[PDB]
């Protein structure tokens, strides 16, 4: 899960 | 049965419906641009032919280094104990095994995220970083970086390879  | 399929614009706003219910951060148009042009490192994935999750990936040449970087990589909650995120990731990971080139895998995840974390650790993938406030607005903000070593010797045999010793 890429930020933000 | 378990299938990935590719990300097209037929399928964009599939991808995205779905990473909006998955993940609670905002991912904008330029991220889904990008997935259009990644080829095999972007993946939607379905179980008895209904999309349940996806995989996001894109090359990286940070730290001085080519690394493969996972962005997004989930499934909806009802569907995390079928395989599909292993499937997903034995992907990623078959194109990585393949190009032989690559130094690492690396992602970032929530440090409350104990089931991702756990997930990760059963394919190689260490914490080798925390970061303060790494998201925003969300309940923990601070992430852990997990990252898998890729790198191969290069070397014909034995005596012309460089390794851990
Ligand atoms: S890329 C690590 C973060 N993924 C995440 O939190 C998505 C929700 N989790 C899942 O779908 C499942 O836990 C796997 C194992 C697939 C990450």
């Amino acid at each position: 899960m890429l930020g933000p | 049965r378990i299938e990935l399929g590719d990300v097209t614009p037929h399928n964009i706003k599939q991808l995205k419906r779905l990473n909006q219910v998955i993940f609670p951060v905002s991912y904008n148009d330029k991220f889904y641009k990008d997935v259009l042009e990644v080829g095999e490192l972007a993946k939607l994935a379905y179980f008895n032919d209904i999309a349940v999750g996806a995989v996001c990936c894109r090359v990286d040449h940070s730290q001085n280094q080519k690394r493969l970087y996972i962005m997004t990589l989930g499934c909806l909650a009802p569907y995390r104990r079928l395989g599909i995120g292993t499937k997903m990731l034995n992907h990623v990971l078959n194109i990585c095994e393949k190009d032989g080139t690559f130094d690492n895998i690396y992602l970032h995840v929530q440090i409350s995220n104990e089931s991702a974390i756990d997930f990760y650790r059963k394919f190689g993938f260490e914490i080798i970083e925390t970061k303060k406030n790494y998201y925003k607005r969300i309940e923990p903000a601070d992430a852990h970086v997990l990252q898998k070593n890729l790198k191969v010797p290069s070397g014909q045999n034995a005596d012309v390879q460089k390794t851990d010793n």
